[PDB]
């Protein structure tokens, strides 16, 4: 039969009948290239620390969603305030410049 | 000079460092584990065997009854069987027809294996926890002594005094009952005695294997003779010793964690690595050499020739440098970034020396102390090719052990420009709110 | 049939019941505890004791010089005194006046004395816990066996088989580490082996009486020899066993609360009155008799003729009553309030018969459980006039024991009248609020 066992780096120890016990220990030989592109870092990482690697990857996607929405959100509304006094003044000069940082 | 310091409690892995007393040369100190044993103490509670049936000649009276007594015997059974007609060899024993009882008698004794084969149930209550250390330091060779691992015991080795601290995990493999059967030992909630049930592991149950009072619990009934024969029948449960031996199970050697070594004379865990041990180490007066009688190195530069952050020492590096008073002078890494398999090194007036290190870190960045001066490696380890090796690491791997140059850039990317986004916003916002207000005013 | 109850922890102090099978008369039982001990488990540390200064003779080299050399001897000194000049009863010993040298040796070792007086140092863990009992059921006589406090094993007394739980405390007069001295236990926490200072507790300290490591620390410090005289003078701290004899204190035996007795062999701590025992004993089959064949009794009529709330049985009754078959019939009560003195009474046709009981309660109100019947008893208990006593109290007090019929009469005016004051403020309230509401409407 075969059988197969998870090593990890902690180690681990097998005793096949009437022999002495075994000891073996894996080494961070994971798959990937941490100096390469994303998808070959994030390879890397997966391998190397599957769980670690997920979550990091949604924090990081999460973080990224509420600051790019925080950021719009805030331009936005800068722009509404920014322009509202203006709307609600057909003949006024309204600067060029106006559009151009407020826009 | 004492040294003072904490030493993971791993078997096999020296601890080194240098011992630096003002105004001497630093001295190289190597302090390695042979073997930790946690010895508990530990109180016989009883012993368990197969038990033996022992069945006295049967009393046949005949044209007439007799009666059974109670006598000191474990498991004592009689009882009188009326209405038996034996036959013998030599023809019908008895003359009445019915008229005579035949009165059976059993007792459970320990076999005679039981002196060779047996279980002994066990108390544990902490004990003492002792270690084999083997030291070498400077110029003299590796010593050894047994010491005991609770931080007031000394011990002298090799003219040094060592103090070895208490583990710093209390944890034990042994729970508080346990049965030792030849070499091994499982955690076992045993009955107490008196109370172990026919066909189970306290049937039979006894305070020492000499002792001359026997606990038995078998559900031994003596059957009625068969027609015309005389012999003792009886039923009993089958051994429960018997039957343990068979479904005994995982024992604690197999099972104990942390790679616990199980040995019984004395019961005891053999190097569990758990916790670290503070050490205190007395080196002698004589070990230390002025400053301005060593070796004086200048000029240091290392260069990282060959790494691979395998468990073994598959860095190497060469270090140019400039000295005086040609002589030998320690190496010693203080940071865990990066194990050096040398000790020491011989330097020229001028030239390079070479030395192996083991590091986790893929960009590992550690100091190099040499005698009296430091330098700083730097490089880039490749991956090991090796998947499962034999031999555990000599290195420690860090939380951003794995963290490479390319991810460090990619994470400072993301934090700065999601910042820049959010700082951008803000910024915007506080310029129209004061552009409003003067607008008002 | 197994009878199941708590009895208090007290020696000398008999457990009373009445065992209560359905379809059977009561059988009485009672159930007394002889002793109690709580028997830890020991590891001998070290023996310690007073030393010995064992001193080779001295060696003198006339006309040269000799080098002392190490030697593993507990506390081994060699000094090398030059310019000695001895004289003997034969007058000048060397030849040459200021050339000549003499080299003194000493070290401890254990006293003669240490073989008997000496003192044992153990590390105390928790062990077991026996008792002697002593049981007497219906007409059985007084029966006594040793048994195991461990709630599982159980024990035969008299055909009956006895089950004592655990104590309810886990309480130990033992600390973790005590030391054993003569017939005296100190719970003194020694200092661990080899960490022994000069002058105090453990300053010699050996593995066993007969061990061949002993460790020793004295300032033992040899002196130059006088002036033309052969003797090795030292000088050296006194020992420390014997200040400790001086300054040891009040040992454990007098202070351990509960009034523990302490003996040694085995170390164990007696007659600790903590907490409570639960008791599980099985009255064999053949003692209860069934109800139709014993004494019917009606009509009980109990008169308490005197009584004190003594430590004693200073309370006695009288109790009226009518019975057929004029037999014998136990007496109990299972209410805390008294304890009986008499176990069962012998009864006529008709008459009256006295008993005793000792209780707390200034009007002690308790059912006597006259077999198969019952009676309630009540009455005024005068105080005892004896100030002390050199015997335990037989009875129970109770929180209310010593509330009188006029406290609770106070007690209860005081509460009724501030309660009835209050219902009035607030029904004068409300009635108020609804002449108002009238007024309105
Ligand atoms: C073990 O792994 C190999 C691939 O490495 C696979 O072919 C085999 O089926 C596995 N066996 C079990 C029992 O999972
Ligand atoms: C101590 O270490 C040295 C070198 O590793 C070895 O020669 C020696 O045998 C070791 N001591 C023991 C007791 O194993
Ligand atoms: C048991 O009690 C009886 C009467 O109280 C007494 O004679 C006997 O000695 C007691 N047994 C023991 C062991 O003290």
């Amino acid at each position: 039969t075969t059988v197969n066992f998870t090593v990890t780096g902690e180690g681990l120890e097998y005793t096949w009948g009437n022999h002495p016990p075994k000891r073996v220990w894996a080494q961070e030989s994971g798959e990937g290239n941490p100096h390469g592109w994303p998808h070959e870092v994030v390879v890397y990482y997966y391998n190397r620390y599957p769980l670690t690697t997920i979550i990091g990857l949604c924090t990081c996607v999460a973080i990224i969603m509420v600051s790019c929405v925080t950021s719009v959100w805030l331009l936005c509304r800068t722009r509404n305030l920014c322009i509202t006094p203006y709307k609600l003044a057909p003949n006024a000069q309204v600067p060029i410049l106006l559009a151009l940082l407020c826009c | 000079y004492e040294h003072t310091a904490v030493m993971p409690n791993k078997v096999g892995i020296p601890y080194k460092a240098l011992v630096e007393r003002p105004g001497y040369a630093p001295v190289h100190l190597q302090i390695q584990l042979v073997n930790t044993r946690i010895i508990p103490s530990t109180n016989l509670e009883y012993i368990t065997c197969k038990y033996k049936t022992k069945v006295p000649s049967p009393v046949v009276k005949c044209c007439g009854a007799t009666q059974c007594t109670s006598k000191p015997h474990p498991d004592y059974q009689c009882q009188v069987f009326s209405g038996v007609y034996p036959f013998m060899y030599g023809g019908a024993y008895c003359f009445c027809d019915t008229e005579n009882t035949q009165m059976s008698e059993a007792y459970v004794e320990r076999s005679e294996e039981c002196s060779i084969d047996h279980a002994k149930a066990y108390k544990v209550h902490t004990g003492t926890v002792q270690a084999m250390v083997n030291i070498t330091y400077g110029s003299v060779s590796w010593r050894s002594a047994d010491v005991y691992v609770n931080g007031e015991t000394p011990a002298k080795i090799g003219d040094a005094k060592l103090i070895i601290g208490p583990l710093s995990s209390a944890w034990s493999p042994f729970d508080n009952k346990v049965v030792v059967y030849g070499h091994e030992v499982y955690n076992y909630d045993f009955p107490e005695y008196g109370t172990g049930k026919a066909g189970s592991f306290g049937d039979l149950q006894s305070r020492t294997s000499t002792s001359n009072d026997l606990y038995a619990n078998t559900n031994l009934k003596l059957q009625r003779p068969q027609a015309g024969i005389v012999h003792t029948p009886f039923t009993q449960v089958p051994s429960g010793f018997e039957r343990w031996k068979k479904d005994k199970g995982a024992p604690l050697n197999d099972v104990a964690p942390f790679g616990c070594s199980i040995a019984l004379e004395p019961l005891r865990a053999e190097n569990c690595a758990v916790g670290s041990i503070p050490i205190s180490i007395d080196i002698p007066d004589a070990a230390f050499t002025r400053i301005s009688e060593t070796p004086t190195v200048s000029d240091l530069e290392c260069k990282i020739t060959e790494c691979t952050y395998a468990f073994d020492f598959g860095g190497i590096a060469t270090v140019a440098y400039k000295s005086s008073k040609a002589g030998n002078c320690p190496i010693h890494s203080p940071s865990g970034v990066a194990v050096i398999k040398e000790n020491d090194v011989t330097l020229a007036e001028s030239g390079s020396f070479t030395f192996h290190f083991s590091t986790a870190n893929i960009h590992p960045a550690f100091k190099l102390q040499v005698c009296t001066s430091a330098v700083t490696c730097k490089g880039d380890c490749k991956p090991p090719k090796d998947h499962i090796v034999d031999y555990a690491a000599q290195h420690t791997e860090s939380f951003t052990s794995a963290i490479s140059a390319t991810a460090w850039s990619w994470i400072k990317v993301l934090v700065g420009g999601t910042s820049a986004f959010i700082v951008l916003g803000l910024i915007a916002t506080a310029v129209v709110a004061l552009v409003l207000f003067f607008h008002r005013h």
